[PDB]
């Protein structure tokens, strides 16, 4: 399971 | 390159109950890349309000693809692993991605002292992470 | 309270970029706080091999932090937004901090003229920033 969808940003 | 590491997270006074459904506790960061754990003592959401939800989060930005298998367990008073739950495969972690179990353990199980998983009202979680690159 | 603004960046002769992996081109600065865009035409790192990487950088800030959502898209020949990627939530920026997408678009997609995204060998990027 994950609590997010879409595209996590990086930096 | 295989890198396996672990983190033990002790949450004191677990029965205190100051986290409602959807609310979260995050652990300190750890490494073998920085990671942390996040727990919802009363579940991530309505469908899970009866469970602790538990997740591993990659905090840092890796230079190459990170896939990890993870296993969470609860340590009893003797320090033994119990009620383990393991990912069924390696999962891809990018910066800011978490993976875990929305229904890691029943709250009504964990909270009953007779099961012996809250010695001195401490919940001790043990996370093992096997990273392949 | 929201303050939303945008910047359009056209990079000419895009197919001739000599930047290797990890090398960067930065845009001119813009504001609605000073910001710029940064691109890695050959990717930021091994994870982003064969991608163009795209970032929003907070260049100058008078306070400790700024929280902002952002969306990047590529404008096609008709000026329409395509291949958009968005932050979804707000990210915490400090002076010198960048946030973005190391795998914004495949280089081999972008560079094939047939996909129509380099008219006259120009890459046009459009960034929408929402300071919230
Ligand atoms: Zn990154
Ligand atoms: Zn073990
Ligand atoms: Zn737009």
């Amino acid at each position: 399971d994950s609590t997010t969808e879409g595209t996590p940003a990086d930096g | 390159k295989v890198v396996k590491f672990s983190y033990m997270w002790t949450i004191n006074n677990f029965s205190f109950c100051r986290e409602e459904m959807g609310e979260v506790i995050k652990s300190s960061t750890f490494s073998s890349l920085k990671w942390c754990l996040r727990v919802n003592p009363k579940g991530l959401d309505e469908e899970s309000k009866d469970y602790l939800s538990l997740y591993l989060l990659l905090v840092s930005c890796p230079k190459s693809e990170v896939r990890a298998k993870f296993k969470f367990s609860i340590l009893n008073a003797k320090g033994e692993e119990t009620k383990a739950m393991e990912s069924q495969r390696a999962y891809r972690f990018v910066q800011g991605k978490d993976w875990g179990f929305k229904k890691f353990i029943r709250r009504g199980f964990l909270l009953d002292e007779a099961n012996g998983l809250l010695p001195d009202d401490k919940l001790t979680l043990f996370c093992e992470v096997s990273v392949v690159q």
